[PDB]
RNA sequence: GUGAAAUUCUUGGACCGGCGCAAGACGGACCAGAGCGAAAGCAUUUGCCAAGAAUGUUUUCAUUAAUCAAGAACGAAAGUCGGAGGUUCGAAGACGAUCAGAUACCGUCGUAGUUCCGACCAUAAACGAUGCCGACCGGCGAUGCGGCGGCGUUAUUCCCAUGACCCGCCGGGCAGCUUCCGGGAAACCAAAGUCUUUGGGUUCCGGGGGGAGUAUGGUUGCAAAGCUGAAACUUAAAGGAAUUGACGG
């Protein structure tokens, strides 16, 4: 136990992602040695500690964003899951429930009277609420 | 200071409520005052549960159960902690506690 | 609903509205006509009757009365009688 | 400075015909000396008795009195005396948001058995009850209650002992007040909760002899 | 005979137990089918020589024991149990006793019939002592 | 002091002054 | 029996268990932010006696109304008087415990009382600490009664009513949640709102804190006491609501 991570170096991690994300990567001697020039850190034991606080957000933000953000990397989420594009539209069904009440809500609309949406019967018991108080 | 809308007791269209004793004090406490706890209690507890199934003659026996409901003046519903004191907003909330079953 | 047409309510809240609280008072009660089972005559009836309503030719009870409305027995025909 | 077990007897009880096991158990008693008398100690006994123990597979919560009027050798004839709900049974019917109703009749057995009927009932709320509470009105009560005393003095005013007793021992008389009185309010929680004794016939010897036979 | 039945394999007696387990004190008394007749009867008052360990559950197995042997001596086996508080306008809860008396009685050997509560419940009692004020301590 | 039991003192005091009055 | 004990009851059977008998109290659970009543208050079944709100009403009368000095009926508990009855509980009192003390809290006993009838008393934190009558001003879900409707389930039957539910609506209620209506010192309140943009009608009633609900006068009462009700003198605060802290057996 024992491993936490101060505010000081986690915003100071956020920060320097933010503004070097190109010249980071997944390895943690390689980030460290970044570090070293990007920022005046004094302390080592500070500098590594960014340093390896780094690398772990770098395996965080590769696979999905986290509080932090990156304008190149809004970008490419919103460039990618374009869509599930399916080959026809996802409401386009060829029948469709209707209540009686909404047929004849579309015919005073004067929008009804088509072959797509098909009545039901209404459903009877007039049954909706849940009984009050416990259980 | 008013501290409760209801006076800490359940009477609105009434002007007197026969009295109730306390079940620990033997203390005269309007019924619609005191605190009611309806308990359904084991008669074997779990410590002998399955020393009087294993005793028994009968090969299906169901334990009966214990039905008292209690009362308690507040005073020692507070000093058995069955009622805690709560702060000013979470004082209005009226549901009973959850059973915690899951 | 601030501008609510108090000038013309719709029939719908009119009929919903208490008796005495509409725009023109307008009784709930009627008058129907009760056609006795084996007679040929045509009887008025309220439609609140507080009293047991017998038309000459039927001995029988044809309105039983309760609280709000009257109870007509069996084999009786009403109808309404002009608003 | 011996203790009295050494001069105390077994004696087997046995069971009316109402019921298809006859050896409720066994009791003791001291023996007979002077103007004690072993058959006098025994006369009066009422064993409290499950109605489960004596039937084969009927419920467990109704329990009955069985005072011996008679011991003949070994064997202590006995004939009903009483029968009560058990208090877990009684306790665990009392629901809240509901309305209970009681009833008590006296009626004259046309044997002479003058007995005190307690009925308890409670009302039942439906399937689709969405109101909490399924509450019954006074007047609703009244004929409730009213209906129960009558349905329940006619079917044993008119009948003996021996009816009554194995009528009852399946409750058809906590059926009867259900189907009636579900014309008016619907109930669920209806039996005969206690009856009892108040007077006896002059104590018939016959009549003893043709309730453990014919 | 010999401080017992003649009855067979085939069949058990069975005896009736009463639990008076009340604070202060516990009573086991085993009797017959009528309670007419009584077997033994043990306290936790005569078991324990304290003065505060009357109803204490130490005392109140040591006295479902002493009545488990002497039932075994008088060869009884089933035992309906009808337990009971101090009842009337006081507590209508078993006290501290009942399940130890209760679990002692099951491992010593003895046979449990069916376990109903005789506690008496008044329709509605009479004063009950102490005041309208409660008893402050 | 309790305003009650000042309220009962009060009130021995007013009998002691009726029976003074009364017998003088 | 208590925290621990003790006073107290016990070989005469105490306590316990069973069967009966008597007594006078008492009506659990069901019993709820539910009902009724002008309040006080009212809870086993049945009957009798009158009374009452609300609802229903295309009935009658036609202003007959609202609030009310004086006056009047009722009025918890305790208390007083007389007579019955005194189960339980229990002022006073005694004793045992506890304590430095313990005239107490705890335990045992127990008087008046607590119960019913008749006659008084007229006081309660008699509280919603909140006058009555009327008008208007948000929303929502429930609940009690009455009435009016509507898919349907259930009770019986050969058909409807009629009950038990379900979904709504209207009116009177006990209330509840929510709201930057508005108010208020705030707590809070759909009333304590419609208030410097101040006037719907009408009762009672307060004027810093004490002295003091005292003295005196009158009047009511068997009494205890009730109603009415000062002054001298003294004092710079007493208070109400919230805030922070400190403390809590
Ligand atoms: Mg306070
Ligand atoms: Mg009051
Ligand atoms: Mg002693
Ligand atoms: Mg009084
Ligand atoms: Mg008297
Ligand atoms: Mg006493
Ligand atoms: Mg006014
Ligand atoms: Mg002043
Ligand atoms: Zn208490």
């Amino acid at each position: 136990m024992g491993r936490v991570r101060t505010k000081t170096v986690k915003k100071a991690a956020r920060v320097i992602i933010e503004k070097y994300y190109t010249r980071l990567g997944n390895d943690f001697h390689t980030n460290k040695r970044v570090c070293e020039e990007i920022a005046i850190i004094p302390s080592k034991k500070l500098r590594n500690k960014i340093a390896g606080y780094v690398t772990h957000l770098m395996k965080r933000i590769q696979r999905g964003p986290v509080r932090g953000i990156s304008i190149k990397l809004q970008e490419e989420e919103r460039e990618r899951r374009d869509n599930y594009v399916p080959e026809v539209s996802a409401l386009d069904q060829e029948i469709i429930e209707v209540d009686p009440d909404t047929k004849e809500m579309l015919k005073l609309l004067d929008f009804g009277s088509l072959s797509n949406l098909q009545v039901t019967q209404p459903t009877v018991g007039m049954n909706f609420k849940t009984p009050r108080g416990p259980v | 200071t008013k501290k409760r809308r209801n006076n800490g007791r359940a009477k609105k269209g009434r002007g007197h409520v026969q009295p109730i004793r306390c079940t620990n004090c033997a203390r005269c406490v309007p019924k619609d005052k005191a605190i009611k706890k309806f308990v359904i209690r084991n008669i074997v507890e779990a410590a002998a549960v399955r020393d009087i199934s294993e005793a028994s003659v009968f090969d299906a026996y169901v334990l009966p159960k214990l039905y008292v409901k209690l009362h308690y003046c507040v005073s020692c519903a507070i000093h058995s902690k069955v009622v805690r004191n709560r702060s000013r907003e979470a004082r209005k909330d009226r549901t009973p506690p959850p059973r915690f079953r899951p | 609903p601030l501008a609510k047409d108090l000038l013309h309510p719709s029939p719908e809240e009119e009929k919903r509205k208490h008796k005495k609280k509409r725009l023109v008072q307008s009784p709930n009660s009627y008058f129907m006509d009760v056609k006795c089972p084996g007679c040929y005559k045509i009887t008025t009836v309220f439609s609140h009757a507080q009293t047991v309503v017998l038309c000459v030719g039927c001995s029988t009870v044809l309105c039983q009365p309760t609280g709000g409305k009257a109870r007509l027995t069996e084999g009786c025909s009403f109808r309404r009688k002009q608003h | 400075v011996v203790d009295p077990f050494s001069k105390k007897d077994w004696y087997d009880v046995k069971a009316p015909a109402m019921f298809n096991i006859r050896n409720i158990g066994k009791t003791l008693v001291t023996r007979t000396q002077g103007t004690k008398i072993a058959s006098d100690g025994l006369k009066g006994r009422v064993f409290e008795v499950s109605l489960a123990d004596l039937q084969n597979d009927e419920v467990a919560f109704r329990k009955f009195k069985l005072i011996t009027e008679d011991v003949q050798g070994k064997n202590c004839l006995t004939n009903f005396h009483g029968m009560d709900l058990t208090r877990d049974k009684m306790c665990s019917m009392v629901k809240k948001w509901q309305t209970m109703i009681e009833a008590h009749v006296d009626v004259k057995t046309t044997d002479g058995y003058l007995l005190r009927l307690f009925c308890v009932g409670f009302t039942k709320k439906r399937n689709n009850q969405i109101r909490k509470t399924s509450y019954a009105q006074h007047q609703q009560v009244r004929q409730i209650r009213k209906k129960m005393m009558e349905i329940m003095t006619r079917e044993v005013q008119t009948n003996d002992l021996k009816e009554v007793v194995n009528k009852l021992i399946p409750d058809s008389i906590g059926k009867d007040i259900e189907k009636a009185c579900q014309s008016i309010y619907p109930l669920h929680d209806v039996f005969v909760r206690k009856v009892k004794m108040l007077k006896k016939p002059k104590f018939e010897l016959g009549k003893l002899m043709e309730l453990h036979g014919e | 005979i010999s401080l017992g039945p003649q009855v067979a394999e085939g069949e058990n007696v069975f005896g009736v137990c009463h639990i008076f387990a009340s604070f202060n004190d516990t009573f086991v008394h085993v009797t017959d089918l009528s309670g007419k007749e009584t077997i033994c009867r043990v306290t936790g008052g005569m078991k324990v020589k304290a003065d505060r360990d009357e109803s204490s559950p130490y005392a109140a197995m040591l006295a479902a024991q002493d009545v488990a042997q002497r039932c075994k001596e008088l060869g009884i086996t089933a035992l309906h149990i009808k337990l009971r508080a101090t009842g009337g306008n006081r507590t209508k809860t078993p006290g501290p006793g009942a399940q130890s008396a209760l679990r002692a009685l099951a491992r010593s050997g003895m046979k449990i019939g069916r376990i109903e509560d005789v506690t008496p419940i008044p329709s509605d009692s009479t004063r009950r002592k102490g005041g309208r004020r409660g008893r402050r301590l | 002091m309790r305003a009650k039991w000042r309220k009962k003192r009060m009130r021995r005091l007013k009998r002691k002054r009726r029976k003074m009055r009364q017998r003088s």
